[PDB]
């Protein structure tokens, strides 16, 4: 239950940063890759938790083309990990697709509930 | 940028933009009702949640209301709190958001709302009809949305860019300074729109006579007829319809509304006749077309028209009709004729 | 604006402004439905109609005159308006209408087809208007065998029984000079209206009203109307609250504005700053509510009115909407009561700077007849900025904290539970 | 909704002794097995203090 | 009492009552509707589930139809068990129970599906609107019951005291000795019904020309015209629909549907024009009324019409036309015109 | 559960004998008045049990203007308990209005549902 | 409805070990909960009879 806004406020202050971005990151890719999600079928933006308000508005807010496509690649990996194997080497998710698709979503929520917290509970300029 | 303004010594300000943007000017059936709904919504800026708290504690409040003509963004508040409000409806023109969950959650809701209550009055619905026989592409154009249409979200984007333009809106004050006024309205975003082009036509339009329609509908039944009117012909027909409203006449106890709809290139009169019993609607619109074929004299009810007019026309710019001096008479030529419920003991065109 | 009253045997009250192009004249009588008894209830509601009947509108229409009359439970009133220039022709009319002959209106033939009019008014009223006649409930409990329970259209029962010697009887006793004041709004000067009263020597009847046996008084009761066969639930219910001539006339008028009025299909509305609004909006409890605080020559209501098709969570709603009552006994914060002083600065300001005379005909012959002056828009906009935090608290721990509730309703109401399972709600006790 | 009616082990306190519909004209009568209850719990309560001295 | 039958070699046999009764002489807005869904149910003395499990056990089942003229009892069972079914649609006729528990539980449930799955087809809705305007009170009257005007338990009951007479009906048989027929009808409850009067009325129907009518419907689009039929004009006619239909014509991949009904006083010719696209449907009406104005030859289409109406007529008493012979040619006149759907993008008649 | 069928079979041979029905009928008329139905405003009918499908049926097909009187005459009858009282003498249900309301839809309800069953476990005539 | 639905008792066994949904892709570490559950049938019925023995 660390926010997203404050995961991203840290990461954007390492990229753009010249020193730290050369000792995090191709740390950060090994850790992917040993993680291995990405062999079930599986991208990122599918293993996030979804038993909470903010993430239950993002899932309503996504375009039907792309909830389609979540849908199976969560079905299909349910089914691999019940048989004990992996998929093929050609069916696993590529660094490129590895998109976060469901991020921008995600942001806007946080956001809105924050500025609605910070009005329910404000003190006047009097 | 025509800007005018009325002062006077009271507490409440109020002010409005007018746009000509309403349904005779639709690219599609119902868009105009769709940008009606979306305004006050999310701007690039500043959210929807944060107006109405801010002004709540300034002591305002917006509306935005749409007719076949204007479409007008209303502010009423306090008069010392002008600049905060002029700013206000001038990011509306500007930046507005156009998201796609603001449609599906807010907007479009609200939109079949407005329908929903409308098709269960047949007096609306008779309206309607009457103005789609007598012009039948511009004014005759359904003023709310039904879905008969489909209208995306870049359809409602793109009428927005067509109607909101330096050269086809009015500001008006009401209990506003107007040296104020024209000075906040030139260090804003009014100012910055795009000088477009105005959408009115000088011309008159073109209208039909001698049609008929008929719907079945369960409730009560009605009887309407209407009659286009240009220019010259005006007052006549304000009188008209405030003679046989009134204690003057005799028809008064058998008719349920009666009058004069006002354009800047004529108008269109209606009388409706309702009741649930579909012998008695037939046997009073029957009597009506029968006195009014005959003829009135309507000089009697030219005072009592100038008060009545004079109330209408408190805090509205003021179209203006000195003309009730040379009204005499009136006789009935030429109708369209609607007929909505128990249409099989509803009488026919061809009969009264 | 400004106000001027005078006495010269007739109190005479104008408030000019010459930016109108209209011109209202009438008279308010200090007399209404709280002044009759259960036999003769609905005579001032056939007054009315006979003011606004077909054959004396007619003779209006024919100067340029139009007519207007209302019927509440403090006061009566019958206005004239006209152009500008024509205010002297509207006083004429109203001389021989009520100083003199209004026994040309009380023939035979104009009694019975009024009367018919009148019956089928309150018959289409009690079927199918439904906020309007459970408001109308919930002062019949109340203040029931008081004068202030009548209601002021009248009955269907009562109504059948009126004959023109009550019509005539109830005149003599109630449309006195003692009990009226003249009234001018719009463009119309002070002077220009007293000096053509003076020019005709004008008496409507003398004076000594009756004396009204009993006052108002409020108990804790509950009516129930229901009807299965309707498709919602309409409910109200107040406590005792504030008269005018009170002192805490604005602060009980500024707590109402704090929960305020509610559209479940009005975008705007659902952003509001209520905390109420936080629990409504989960299970959408209801579709509509109000909160009032009306105010009388003897006492007054304070409350809410809903109306909701969720006939199933119906102790949900009345539940949360009791416990936010509370807050302004133990915790209500000072951005709330910021909040509510702005809006109800331009609530008081549209009703009282609207554009029609003849709204601004009714609220100052009122005030007059009620404490023999008009106190200004910038005079009652000083004391509520003077409102604090601890004025609220100790209106609401007198007026709200565990004390008796009156209850009315109509339709589905079978989810609406019993009368001590919502008084108790009325005091926390987890305190 | 309220917590009582929300909350899986309230609830059915709230469905069994708070909210529960019942007819207006029973009797005393009605009242004999609440009792039988409050005998049940009588004798386990003392039973068990009694068993700590018991052979 | 006209009996008819026909005999021949087979199993099964078929036994119709087919009376004078149809929607063109409803006192009431759909009282042939609910008449029509009543048959069948409980006389005085058989109950509806003891006539279906009895009938089940000998093997046949029973039905009834509506139309605008005739309202249609009709058996299908094997041949041995003939005098069974002639006494059953008798009891029907003469001894139902009309009790109020069987409206409210059966028949009214049972008209509102038929109305549901026919307010869906647009093309069933300008059928019916093109028999309103062309015929206004007899043939035009609605077919179905929708609720607009009330109809009560006693007025189902005089109507059928008004259809259900002796000089009223027509009894017919197909695969049924007549000699046994003629028999088992005089020894039925069928010659004891009331002697009254046939509905039946040898003037022409009055009719109407230049009419027009708009609809909105959310769905497809179409675009229908009729015309109106006397007797000596039927053949011509009747070629027309066939022709236009058939791969003689290069209109016939424009029309989604012709037809001409037939009555014992003239008919009435319909055109159909239907997609989805409101384009499409313009220029192919268009396209269609220009054509039929300037004029068809009808001759290479006289024998295949021929086959076509022997086809229809194989078991119906057959309304006779030798007048193929002499059709060679045929212009279009007036007519009258339908659009429902997205009516702001479909023609007008004027401009047809 | 003995059905009404049968009741009225036994009662209709009572009353259309001339020596039963007059030592049966004035014993029947003072065992109704000792049982004190009538003075909390009750007719007979009332007070027939109806947690069946007979009598489920039996109550929709009743017309709403005696339903509505119906459930008028049972609250007023639950209200008069709670308070250990009888109502004024004026307002007891008097032996003329003590009629058989829901009989005949009782009898219809009970020949249709034997009807049935005798159809469902029939044996052919072959 | 079939009887193991519209029973009051049989309707929790029904909802419980019968007919309840379950994820495809648990592993058997989600079945050491039934064996806690035998574990304490056993701990308690061998108790009974030991008791009976006890001083
Ligand atoms: C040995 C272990 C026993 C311990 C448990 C004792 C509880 C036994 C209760 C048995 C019973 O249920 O009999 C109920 C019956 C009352 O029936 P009802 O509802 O119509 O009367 C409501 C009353 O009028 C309102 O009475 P109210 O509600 O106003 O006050 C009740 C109060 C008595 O108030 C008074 O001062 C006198 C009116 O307290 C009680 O009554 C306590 C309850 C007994 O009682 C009667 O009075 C008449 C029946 C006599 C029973 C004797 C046979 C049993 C052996
Ligand atoms: C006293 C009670 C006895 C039972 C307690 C232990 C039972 C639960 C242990 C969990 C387990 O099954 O061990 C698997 C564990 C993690 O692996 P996983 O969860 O991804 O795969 C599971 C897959 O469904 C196997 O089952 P699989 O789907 O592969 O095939 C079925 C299997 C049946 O075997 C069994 O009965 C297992 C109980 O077929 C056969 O073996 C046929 C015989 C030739 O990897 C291991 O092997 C670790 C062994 C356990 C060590 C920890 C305990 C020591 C104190
Ligand atoms: C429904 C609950 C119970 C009932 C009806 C019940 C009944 C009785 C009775 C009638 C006696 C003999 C009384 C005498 O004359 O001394 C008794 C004795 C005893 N019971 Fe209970 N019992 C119950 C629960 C329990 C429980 C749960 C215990 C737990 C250990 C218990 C412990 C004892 C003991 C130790 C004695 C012997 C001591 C004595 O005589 O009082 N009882 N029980
Ligand atoms: C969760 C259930 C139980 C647990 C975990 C448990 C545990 C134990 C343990 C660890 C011992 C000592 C074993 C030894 O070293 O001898 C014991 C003894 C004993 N327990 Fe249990 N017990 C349970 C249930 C019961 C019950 C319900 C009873 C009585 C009905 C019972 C009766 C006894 C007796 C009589 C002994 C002494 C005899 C012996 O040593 O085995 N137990 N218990
Ligand atoms: C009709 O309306 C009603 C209604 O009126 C009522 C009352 C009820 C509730 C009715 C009841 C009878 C309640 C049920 C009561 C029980 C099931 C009794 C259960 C009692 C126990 C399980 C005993 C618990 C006792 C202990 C654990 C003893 C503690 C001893 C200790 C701590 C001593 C420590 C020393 C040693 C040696 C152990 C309804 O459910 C209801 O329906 C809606
Ligand atoms: C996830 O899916 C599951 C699921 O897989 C399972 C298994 C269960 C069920 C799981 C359980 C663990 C079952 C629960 C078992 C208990 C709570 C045990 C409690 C009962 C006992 C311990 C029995 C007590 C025994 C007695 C009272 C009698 C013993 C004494 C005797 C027989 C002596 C009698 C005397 C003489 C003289 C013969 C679920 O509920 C469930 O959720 C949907
Ligand atoms: C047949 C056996 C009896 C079965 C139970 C029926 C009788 C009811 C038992 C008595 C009721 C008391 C229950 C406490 C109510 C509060 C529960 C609660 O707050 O739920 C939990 C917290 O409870 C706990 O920590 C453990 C409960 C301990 C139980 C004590 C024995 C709050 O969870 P919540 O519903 O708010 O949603 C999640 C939000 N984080």
């Amino acid at each position: 239950p660390q926010s997203f806004t404050s995961i991203a406020r840290i990461g954007d202050y390492i990229l753009k940063s010249p020193v730290l971005s050369k000792l995090c990151v191709p740390v950060a890719n090994q850790f992917i890759n040993l993680a291995g999600y990405k062999k079930l079928g599986l991208k990122f933006d599918d293993l996030i938790a979804e038993e909470n308000p903010i993430m239950q508005t993002a899932l309503r807010r996504l375009p039907e083309d792309e909830s389609y496509a979540r849908a199976y690649r969560i079905i299909r990996a349910h089914q691999t990990e019940l048989t004990h194997h992996l998929l093929p080497r050609n069916e696993w998710i590529k660094a490129q697709e590895d998109v976060p698709y469901l991020l921008p979503y995600i942001l806007e929520a946080e956001a809105a509930a924050k500025e609605k917290d910070e009005l329910d509970n404000i003190e006047v300029s009097k | 940028l025509t800007v005018s303004a009325r002062d006077a010594p009271t507490k409440i300000s109020t002010l409005a933009v007018k746009v000509h943007g309403g349904s005779r000017y639709a690219t599609k059936d119902g868009v105009a009702h769709l940008l009606n709904r979306f305004n006050f919504q999310n701007t690039n800026t500043r959210s929807a949640l944060k107006l109405v708290r801010e002004s709540e504690l300034l002591g305002g409040t917006f509306k935005s209301t749409l007719d076949r003509e204007y479409i007008t963004l209303k502010a009423t508040f306090l008069k010392d709190d002008l600049p905060y409000y002029v700013n206000a409806l001038a990011d509306v023109l500007y930046k507005t958001a156009f998201k796609p969950h603001e449609l599906t959650e807010s907007v479009l809701p609200a939109a079949r709302y407005d329908y929903a209550v409308a098709e269960q009055c047949p007096v609306k619905s008779a309206e309607d009809q009457l103005y789609a026989i007598t012009f039948r592409k511009g004014l005759g154009n359904p003023l709310l949305y039904d879905g008969v249409e489909r209208v995306s979200l870049q359809d409602i984007k793109d009428f927005a860019d067509k109607v909101y333009t330096k050269e086809n809106l009015e500001v008006s004050g009401e209990n506003v300074v107007e040296a104020d006024l024209k000075r906040f309205v030139d260090e804003s975003l009014l100012s910055t729109l795009p000088a477009g082009k105005s959408l009115v036509s000088k011309s008159e339009p073109k209208f039909f006579l001698g049609e008929e329609n008929r719907v079945r509908f369960i409730g009560d039944s009605v009887a309407a007829i209407g009659i286009p009117v240009n220019k010259a012909s005006l007052a006549q027909y304000e009188v008209l319809a405030n003679y046989l409203t009134s204690a003057l006449s005799e028809l008064s106890g058998l008719i349920s509304s009666a009058k004069l709809d006002k354009f800047t290139d004529g108008g269109l009169f209606t009388l409706f006749v309702r009741d649930q019993d579909s012998a008695v609607v037939s046997s009073n619109i029957k009597k009506i077309v029968a006195d009014l074929k005959k003829g009135k004299d309507l000089s009697p009810a030219i005072n009592y028209t100038k008060l009545k007019n004079a109330v209408q026309n408190e805090s509205v710019s003021s179209p203006i009709e000195l003309n009730f001096d040379a009204v005499k008479d009136f006789k009935l030529g030429k109708f369209n004729y609607v007929a909505v419920g128990d249409v099989s003991n509803l009488p026919y065109l061809d009969e009264l | 604006a400004e106000v001027t009253q005078l006495s010269n045997g007739i109190v005479v009250a104008t408030e000019h402004n010459p930016s109108a192009h209209t011109a209202s004249v009438g008279v308010v009588f200090g007399s209404g439905a709280a002044n009759e008894n259960p036999y003769n209830n609905g005579v001032s509601n056939l007054w009315k109609n006979i003011f606004l009947s077909k054959e004396n509108s007619a003779v209006a229409a024919k100067e340029g005159l139009a007519l207007s009359s209302n019927i509440s439970r403090d006061f009566q009133s019958y206005i004239v308006s006209s152009l500008p220039g024509s205010t002297d022709k509207s006083l004429d009319f109203l001389n021989q209408s009520f100083i003199q002959q209004k026994a040309n209106l009380l023939s035979s033939s104009n009694f019975e087809a009024t009367k018919k009019s009148v019956l089928k008014q309150v018959q289409d009223f009690e079927e199918n208007d439904h906020p309007n006649r459970v408001l109308e409930h919930l002062h019949s409990t109340a203040f029931q065998n008081t004068p202030l329970s009548l209601p002021t259209r009248g009955t269907l029962e009562s109504l059948e029984n009126l004959v023109v010697a009550d019509l005539e009887s109830f005149a003599n006793n109630h449309f006195l000079n003692s009990n009226a004041v003249v009234v001018g709004t719009g463009n119309i000067k002070h002077e220009d209206l007293v000096n053509s009263i003076e020019s005709k020597n004008l008496s409507l009847q003398t004076g000594t009203k009756p004396v009204l046996k009993k006052k108002a008084a409020f108990l804790g009761s509950e009516v129930r109307l229901r009807d299965d066969t309707l498709p919602k639930a309409w409910i109200s219910l107040a406590v005792e609250g504030e008269p005018v001539n009170s002192p805490n006339y604005f602060v009980a008028k500024l707590a109402a504005q704090i929960f305020g009025s509610y559209n479940a299909f009005e975008p705007a509305s659902r952003l509001q700053g209520i905390k109420l609004l936080d629990n409504i909006q989960e299970y959408q409890l209801c579709d509509n509510f109000n909160h009032f605080s009306l105010s009388y020559k003897d006492s007054g209501l304070w409350g809410f009115s809903t109306a909701t098709r969720n006939v199933t969570m119906i102790d949900d709603l009345i539940h949360f909407t009791l416990k936010q009552w509370n807050r302004l006994t133990i915790s209500v914060t000072d951005t709330e009561v910021e909040r509510a002083k702005s809006l109800l600065k331009l609530q008081l300001g549209q009703l009282y700077e609207s554009g029609n005379p003849v709204n601004d005909a009714n609220l100052l012959g009122a005030e007059v007849l009620i404490k023999g002056s008009k106190l200004s828009l910038g005079e009652a906009f000083k004391k509520i900025d003077a409102i604090t935090v601890k004025d609220v608290k100790a209106w609401a721990g007198k007026r709200l904290w565990d004390q008796d509730i009156a209850i009315a309703g109509t339709g589905q109401i079978e989810g609406l539970l019993d009368y001590m399972r919502i008084r108790s709600d009325m005091s926390m006790m987890r305190w | 909704m309220a917590f009582r009616k929300s909350n899986v082990y309230l609830s059915l306190v709230n469905s069994y002794i708070i909210d529960s519909p019942q007819p207006s004209s029973i009797n005393y009568w009605w009242n004999m097995g609440s009792l039988l209850g409050l005998c049940l719990v009588i004798q386990i309560v003392t039973g068990i203090f009694m068993a700590m001295h018991y052979s």
